[PDB]
């Protein structure tokens, strides 16, 4: 799970992408 | 589309055009069953004292 | 040198077959070697009463938590085994599980959706346990101010009606609810004329249907007693709910007014016109120079962190509106923005903003129907909604004859002088009181 | 159609699939980023991520804006440590117009003074936006204290440059790294003689492979941030193989066996051993998978876990443990196959979507050159056996290792404890 930290854009859209990095059941939880 | 039927307090709106009649859930049913059932009973009842041969005068009905 | 015509030409048909208990097998085919196939259920929080509200949510929480055949270890060792990717989504109207894996592994799949469909255990123990965890997801939802503010949309408009539970439901129900209220939900929304088969990407159709004739076919769509649920249309209510906690950092906003239904044609002039509101982030590049005006106003002026235009749309009826996160005191103003926007489409929409809608319209169907899942996606709710799954070309169509004219008409109809629906949460002391926000909907001029 | 690949003169790599689909994406990927940042211009990277829409020689923001909004297309800049991607979608019929807005974009960059400083606000605002979530501050302390150079600077411009960001740094950056031996242009649903033409056009100029980034050397550092957040993110990794080599795919599998990314939505991640072997110890909320990031010079690989604050050394050394015992050789060959069949899967369903197949076309062309099919690439993670994954788990044992953590930290273990 990169979990890419991306962010809204229309015409510009910013993306800046990590590597795995879990945050994966913590709502599960 | 045809003129709707105004329902008023001496004309009763049908059961077929009941908006309630096509909206039914099991909730709806389980009622119904459970009035069918009340209604069995007192028909038994009433029934099982209406043909009585020995039974002589009128069945009291608390109702009335 | 294919054109935007032949493309639409070429893509790939959706063929629906229907087995004789009532499923619907669809499949759409690609050469991609991964597919996803996903069960569509017609059942969601708007044919739950009361008692039993959030008897799907609890359904779905343990739905992948063991069937009789497998027990709930054995099913998720078998999903990541083959390497495939098992989820599920409820919403008020429609619940879903569907399965991304391989094309070569498409019939185990099928084993598992039909085992977990139709042969769910709903033990007790893991109950109590999916209870507590669906409690504290209450409570952690609570903070996510979006879903909030719009499930206080959804009660406020369509107030007295089922539309108006959340999918989740109240916490009272939740830790009411039992094993019988669970097997009597699944015994009566899951039925099979009221479920979708879909898959897309490497599945043959003929295959699909034999493997659903293999495993679906002993689904039934009897109803015990002939207890037959039957959908009920929900009136919209004009009304203001607001939740003012100024402790809050930022106010959440959500304001709409009834829509049409899916069917309804309408659907298309108002998503041009929405496309034409737009929407606006913080974060967002365009900045001032974006088409939108209340895009443009929003960076220029830093009214609000996010502003988006939502056309959530159900059966009969649906919710067409804005949502904006903003300041304690730039409420009002944007406010003031957004329904002015709302009136000059009413009113005097052009076409070059027409055509802008239209473009940025295709574009999102376009892009959207992309990849296996958002395909099949497409292709169930299709097929539940619509009846059939509208292809490209005839989305197209009826873009292109949107017009100016149409789009004034529509948005006159829906927008104009129509009581609207207003949820609020936070620091929401300047948001006008509903006389004003009923007042902005017609403009004087007009 | 097939894809088709052509390496320019000037060094410029240009692909294209026609896909014959409704929607064309066509990408510029720059072999440019944080990593190639120094000291100096640190977070000019990110500055230029967000200067995507200002005046060029070619277009004024406003036109680029409205044109590209009217034909209802989107431009996209993805950055990475070592890579920033440039991307246009929009319908085939005015993938043209968006073309010329991205090579005026990428090509000739005006940078004029008042613009930049009007969007350096939104450095903060973006590096907030982005810092909401604590794993992006984690991996980017676990960035900063595991290597000493290039790798470790942040993909977020530092607090410190946010105002102090200057045109001549954008104008530096772009000439000696935007440049034709750095680029691959990569097209879906373009046909191949059109994308020369336009590269051709535009790329022809800043030629040659520009200034070049050093080595990144491992620091073996530990960051802890303390900000009191209940749960306690922390990553613990150690170094690992470059991309693109043998070693590099045995990680994957271990990182597959150890356990990933949950496939069944609110499921007990049964094959993942690392969750199991903490969940049998903590009762409490927790999370755990296995970090694997791969780079040209290097890679780290290691766990992420999120647990409570009191539980955190638990849950840390208990999956510190389940390595250590993979390492040991208590790895079964089922588990090996089964992890192999996850990430062949997983890399499918990467390519799968057009997004995905675009930006796995583009890392190919810049990394390697050449692109290899995906049949090739199943047959490379095929190729690794058990034995390789079992020295992968002993190399990142027995390697020195970075930890990054941030929560309370209370009872977070530091790095010569674990």
């Amino acid at each position: 799970g990169p979990f890419c930290a991306g962010v809204v854009g229309h015409a510009a859209l910013p993306a800046t992408s990590e590597s795995p990095v879990l945050d994966a059941k913590r709502s599960f939880l | 589309s045809f003129p709707k039927y105004k329902p008023s307090r001496l004309a009763t709106l049908p059961a077929t055009l009941d908006p309630a009649e096509y909206d039914i859930s099991p909730e709806t049913r389980k009622a119904q069953a459970e009035r069918l059932a009340i209604r069995s009973r007192l028909k038994r009842e009433y029934l099982l004292q209406y043909n009585d041969p020995n039974r002589l005068g009128v069945i009291e009905d608390p109702a009335l | 040198t294919a054109t935007y015509a032949q493309a639409l030409q070429s893509v790939p048909e959706t063929q629906v077959s229907q087995l004789d208990n009532g499923l619907r097998v669809a499949s759409e085919q690609s050469s991609q070697p991964t597919c996803t196939v996903g069960v569509w259920i017609d059942a969601g929080s708007r044919y739950e009463n009361e008692k039993n509200n959030g008897a799907g949510y609890f359904v779905e929480h343990l739905a992948f938590k063991g069937t009789k055949n497998r027990p709930g270890s054995a099913l998720e060792k078998e999903v990541e085994s083959m390497g495939a990717h098992l989820n599920a989504y409820s919403t008020r109207e429609h619940t879903a599980y569907y399965i991304k894996a391989l094309s070569k592994d498409l019939p185990k799949a099928v084993e598992l959706l039909a085992d977990i469909v139709q042969n769910c255990s709903l033990e007790d123990s893991q109950i109590e346990k999916e209870r507590d965890v669906i409690l504290q997801e209450l409570q952690e939802n609570d903070s996510s101010m979006r879903d909030v503010v719009f499930d206080y949309l959804h009660a406020t408009a369509f107030q007295g009606t089922p539309l108006a539970q959340s999918v989740e439901g109240p916490s009272e129900n939740v830790r009411k609810l039992s094993r019988a209220d669970l097997t009597e939900y699944v015994s009566q929304h899951y039925k099979a004329p009221r479920m979708v088969l879909a898959a897309a990407g490497g599945v043959e159709h003929r295959q699909l249907l034999d493997l659903a004739q293999k495993h679906f076919s002993s689904l039934s769509g009897t109803y015990v007693e002939d207890a037959v649920p039957a959908f009920t249309p929900c009136r919209f209510t004009g009304s203001e709910i607001r939740h003012r906690d100024d402790a809050l950092p930022l106010a959440h906003v959500a304001i709409a007014v009834e829509g049409p239904g899916w069917a309804n044609p309408d659907n298309v002039p108002l998503q041009v016109a929405n496309a034409i509101i737009g929407h606006y982030d913080s974060t967002y590049g365009g900045g001032t120079h974006m088409s939108s005006t209340l895009a443009s106003v929003a960076a220029t002026r830093k009214l609000c962190q996010s502003f988006q235009t939502f056309n959530i749309c159900y059966a009969e009826t649906g919710l067409l509106g804005a949502h904006f996160v903003c300041d304690n005191m730039s409420i009002d103003d944007m406010m003031f923005f957004l329904q002015g926007q709302w009136m000059r489409l009413c009113t005097s929409a052009t076409e070059s903003e027409v055509v802008r809608g239209k473009n940025i319209l295709r574009n999102a169907l376009v892009s959207h129907l992309d990849g296996t899942t958002p395909v099949c996606e497409d292709i169930g709710r299709s097929l539940l909604t619509y009846g059939r799954r509208i292809p490209l070309a005839e989305w197209e169509s009826r873009i292109a004859e949107v017009d100016a004219s149409v789009v004034r008409e529509v948005c006159s109809k829906y927008f104009y002088d129509q009581c609207p629906a207003v949820a609020g949460l936070g620091p929401i002391e300047q948001l006008p009181d509903y006389n004003r926000i009923r007042s902005g909907m017609f403009w004087l001029r007009f | 159609q097939d894809l088709e690949f052509t390496r320019l003169p000037n060094g410029l790599v240009i692909a294209s699939l026609e896909n014959y689909a409704p929607a064309s994406r066509i990408g510029l990927f720059i072999k440019a980023g944080s990593r190639y940042e120094d000291s100096n211009n640190l977070g000019t990277s990110h500055l230029l991520r967000l200067a995507s829409s200002l005046t060029t020689k070619g277009a004024s923001s406003f036109k680029i804006t409205r044109g590209i909004e009217a034909v209802g297309g989107k431009l996209s800049v993805t950055s990475t440590r070592e890579s920033m991607a440039y991307t246009v979608e929009c319908l085939r019929d005015d993938i043209e117009i968006l073309m010329e807005f991205l090579l005026n974009v990428t090509a000739a960059p005006e940078f004029r003074r008042w613009e930049v400083a009007a969007l350096q606000s939104q450095l903060r605002i973006d590096k907030a936006v982005a810092f909401q979530n604590p794993q992006a501050q984690v991996l980017e302390n676990l960035h900063a204290a595991a290597y000493r150079n290039a790798l470790a600077n942040s993909l977020y411009c530092p607090d410190y440059r946010i105002g102090k960001v200057t045109p001549d740094q954008l104008h530096y950056y772009v000439q000696n790294h935007f440049t034709s031996a750095r680029m691959a242009l990569i097209g879906l649903g373009v046909s191949h003689p059109v994308l020369k033409q336009v590269a051709e056009r535009f790329l022809n100029m800043r030629g040659g492979l520009g200034l070049s980034g050093a080595k990144a050397k491992y620091r073996g550092g530990e960051i802890r941030d303390q900000n009191g957040d209940s749960l306690v993110h922390a990553a613990l990794v150690a170094e690992s193989a470059a991309t693109g080599s043998a070693e590099a795919n045995a990680f994957s599998v271990l990182q597959h066996v150890l356990g990933a990314g949950p496939h069944v939505k609110r499921g007990s991640n049964a094959t993942s051993s690392l969750y199991q072997a903490v969940a049998k110890g903590v009762h409490q909320p927790f999370d755990v998978s296995a970090f694997n990031a791969s780079y040209s010079d290097s890679g780290l690989f290691g766990i992420y876990t999120i647990s409570q604050a009191a539980s955190a050394g638990d849950v840390i050394k208990s999956a510190y443990d389940q390595v250590k015992t993979i390492a040991q050789g208590n790895l079964s060959n089922t588990d090996v196959q089964a992890a192999k069949n996850k990430l062949k899967a997983g890399y499918l369903m990467s390519v799968e979507s057009s997004e995905g197949f675009l930006d796995e076309v583009g890392s190919q062309a810049l990394v390697a050159g050449s692109y290899v099919q995906p049949s090739t690439v199943l047959q490379q993670i095929d190729s690794v056996a058990d034995a390789d994954v079992i020295n992968a788990a002993k190399k990142f044992v027995s390697g020195r290792k970075s930890m990054a953590a941030s929560g309370n930290l209370g009872h977070t273990p530091f790095v010569d404890e674990l």
